[PDB]
């Protein structure tokens, strides 16, 4: 999920 | 030697007295001094066994070093190996991460370092402070501390204990007249870093003893700061300081409720509507005086809606989801202005959810507006590149349509990123050349894979010839990996990295559009690798020739027919069939291998040793070079 | 936590059977519940509305146990009697936080609208929506402190739509608007003081009562974002306007007006 990746750099 | 400093530092790894004993003394007194004054490189990190002793916290090993022994406090090692990975601690700052009073106790007893600069002038204070326990700290100010040292990150210890989650050590600096008005690297004075994760109490510690309300390096108060992450607390304290304006008051209210609608943690769009209602009605509450919000023009990112000034029309977007979140996106662009690092990332939230409900214009949309606001604040934007990549694929894996003026607006922007960071490689020689080039061979890894829809799509003559512009533009750089890849040995490559994410269905590599997309934009079909393999040198490595022959012969036949010579040798001497791990490369080469006596008196010059320098053309000189 | 929930029940219908004091009892099963709602369980409903039930005839025991009593016991009667009222006030915070169903909801409304026209009243007078709106109420330092805060835009509107007097004032007058208005956290809580005053205002709260001090809502605000949220809901009235001025300048509004009027000038 996209919304999942973006936890990365948050 | 290393094979005892090994021997000792698991013996002070387990904390025991009769074996450290044996191991550190009778045998070679002086390098015995060596072994205590040595760090070595264990686990792959460096350290010392007193600064792990004092890292593992077992007591009488560190007792009988600092008695048993004159060992010196002032020994190398590493602060933190995880989240800071820089070198040059001491025994103090790893005793006191850590956590262990009574050994740093007796470490500053036994040497007081307490001003200690690393190479990155932090001192222990930092780790006293970060651990969180008071007693350290304690001890450590009664050891005559001088607390106005800035880190290479440039923060004062109050300003790492606030940002994290203690506010006994916060409490302890303030009482003994700290500094809460000084400014940190950018514009923290420990407000900034106390509104970021939401600590209520040091924000009240810091507002009572005066920290004052100051812009940071972006304009930023601690009020605004809050508000942008979400923190209702926070802003609900600050707005009661006797000095705020109703401006700032509104304002700070706004952004707060436009933040609430465009996060992960804290998604509220009934607190994103109720917050911006109450500053609308904050706004509209005299008539006489009344403040008027300065709506900027209309975005084509955010649909079209140009902003809420009223309060009807606001009422009307109260039920209405998507139109609430936009309507975030607009507060906070408009409160935080298009140049804030913070402005962006809700941005590419709100088009990363759009994208998970399958929803992909106002996705590209959103996502485009994030990319050119990172660009204009010329930021590294290699990862949204691969975000656009992963969607692209997404549109495509699902049969739907891309539009080719995304596609060649997210490729100009690619093309530009690879541009800067090119720049950044180049101008940062090795201090932190190593990042900047694995982000560079990402960037272009992106590239390829944008190029790689692109051939996969359906564009108009103008939009073709802008994205074959593009890609020109790119290949004219003369783009090289670290392994000195350039934009088309990539292309054919197998060992090409896709992402684990949705391009590795859309995008493979080796692949037969993108080689002659770039072959007929103008790349240079004998570049050469570092380890001097062509173009063709790779293509005719592929170990999957039956099962994949017609991108195998398109790619051989797109080369030759392009340019390709068909004989050159790598730096280990052999050429494309002498590097043809397959038969069926073999057989199409020499389908598509035209015969010259040139190579063949090139061949015969440089297998029979026959020296050739000053003897022929300079021109010929590098035919038989690569021969 | 079914066979303590069972064991606790039974051990509860026990005491009530013998009529002893079970304040103490109905305290720690509403512990129980909150602790379970702190680990996100799913809530049975018969026995939410069972200790309903329970905890509304224990006040009323408790009622009638300090109708009548020596002065000691009074105190002590007081005491449990508010602390009867509290955890009922917990008991309700926990049916309205967990899912019931329809015949559920309507027994545990049917049990709050029986103590509700109890009319419980504590030492200062307030009853169960001065106690739902109210910062000040008092939570137990157990399990109770982590899922039911005060004010809560939820026990008010459960309060309001099993009817309770909105309009009922304490000692000092304070109604249940004089009370939502001086909250300390506004923005912080931005939820329960909109959710609220939104729901006092349309249940039929005057938006202009004065307490013993002659202090409107409005006046009792002790944050302006209360001013501007209560000031948007308030509705104008003659009645109103013409009352304020009759106080305000003094006039004799004494067997001149007629009865049910003389108590509308008593607080307007």
């Amino acid at each position: 999920k996209f919304a999942d990746h973006l936890h990365k750099f948050h | 030697m290393e094979g005892l400093a090994g021997y000792v530092y698991k013996a002070a790894s387990e904390g025991k007295v009769l074996t450290l004993a044996a191991l550190l003394l009778n045998r070679s007194e002086s390098d015995i001094r060596y072994l205590l004054g040595y760090v070595s490189q264990q686990g792959g990190q460096r350290s010392t066994p007193l600064i792990i002793a004092a890292r593992n916290g077992h007591a009488k090993v560190v007792r009988l070093l600092l008695e048993h022994y004159r060992v010196q406090t002032q020994q190398t090692g590493t602060v933190r190996f995880d989240g800071y990975v820089i070198d040059g601690a001491t025994a103090l700052w790893c005793a006191a991460g850590a956590g262990h009073f009574e050994v740093v106790k007796l470490l500053v007893s036994h040497g007081a370092n307490v001003n200690h600069t690393t190479v990155t002038n932090s001192t222990p204070l930092r780790a006293a402070c970060f651990d969180g326990r008071l007693d350290i700290v304690k001890y450590l100010v009664e050891n005559n501390a001088n607390i106005s040292i800035a880190n290479k990150y440039d923060n004062t210890c109050l300003m790492i204990a606030a940002y994290k989650g203690h506010t006994d050590v916060v409490r302890y600096l303030l009482e003994q007249r700290a500094d809460p008005n000084a400014k940190a690297h950018c514009g923290a004075t420990a407000l900034h870093f106390a509104a970021e994760a939401g600590h209520i109490d040091i924000v009240k510690e810091l507002i009572k003893w005066r920290a004052a309300i100051v812009v940071n390096g972006h304009g930023m108060t601690p009020l605004k700061v809050a508000a942008e992450s979400c923190k209702a607390d926070v802003v609900e304290l600050l707005l009661s300081h006797a000095d705020c304006d109703r401006r700032s008051r509104i304002e700070a209210l706004e952004l707060l409720g436009a933040s609430f609608a465009n996060d992960r943690e804290n998604y509220d769009i009934i607190k994103t509507y109720h917050y911006l209602y109450l500053a609308m009605l904050e706004r509209f509450q005299d008539g006489d005086n009344i403040l008027e919000k300065e709506v900027l023009p209309p975005i084509h990112a955010y649909g079209n809606r140009t902003e809420c000034r009223n309060p009807q029309e606001l009422e009307s977007i109260r039920q209405d989801r998507d139109a609430l979140h936009m309507e975030g996106l607009i507060v906070r662009e408009r409160i935080l202005g298009a140049d804030n690092i913070d402005v962006s990332h809700p941005i590419i939230y709100r088009g990363a959810v759009y994208a998970d409900n399958m929803e992909f214009e106002q996705c590209i949309k959103l996502w485009l507006h994030a990319l050119h606001l990172r660009q204009k604040g010329n930021r590294n934007t290699h990862k949204d590149l691969l975000r656009f990549a992963q969607v692209f694929s997404q549109m495509i894996h699902l049969n739907e349509t891309v539009k080719a003026p995304d596609i060649e607006c997210v490729l100009r922007c690619s093309v530009l990123e690879i541009e800067q960071s090119m720049n950044r490689v180049k101008n940062i020689s090795d201090a932190d050349v190593h990042n900047a080039m694995d982000n560079y061979e990402c960037n272009l890894y992106t590239f390829l894979y944008l190029v790689c829809i692109s051939t996969k799509t359906q564009c108009s003559e103008e939009d073709q010839c802008k994205i074959n512009k593009q890609i020109y533009n790119l290949i004219h750089l003369d783009p090289r990996t670290r392994e000195g890849f350039t934009l088309l040995h990539l292309a054919v490559n197998s060992n090409t990295p896709v992402d684990d994410f949705h391009t590795n269905d859309v995008c493979s590599f080796p692949n037969a559009l993108v080689t002659k997309l770039l072959l007929d934009c103008g790349a240079e079909v004998n570049a050469v690798d570092n380890e001097g393999n062509s173009a063709l040198h790779i293509i005719v490595q592929y170990n999957r020739p039956i099962s994949d022959f017609l991108t195998l012969h398109s790619i051989i036949i797109s080369l030759v027919e392009a340019g390709a010579h068909t004989d050159m040798t790598n730096k280990q001497n052999k050429t494309p069939l002498d590097k043809s791990t397959t038969g069926v490369s073999e057989i199409l080469l020499k389908t598509q291998m035209k015969m010259s006596l040139k190579c063949l008196a090139a061949r015969a010059v440089r297998a029979n040793d026959i020296n050739y320098q000053d003897q022929i053309p300079r021109t010929l000189e590098e035919f038989v070079g690569f021969h």
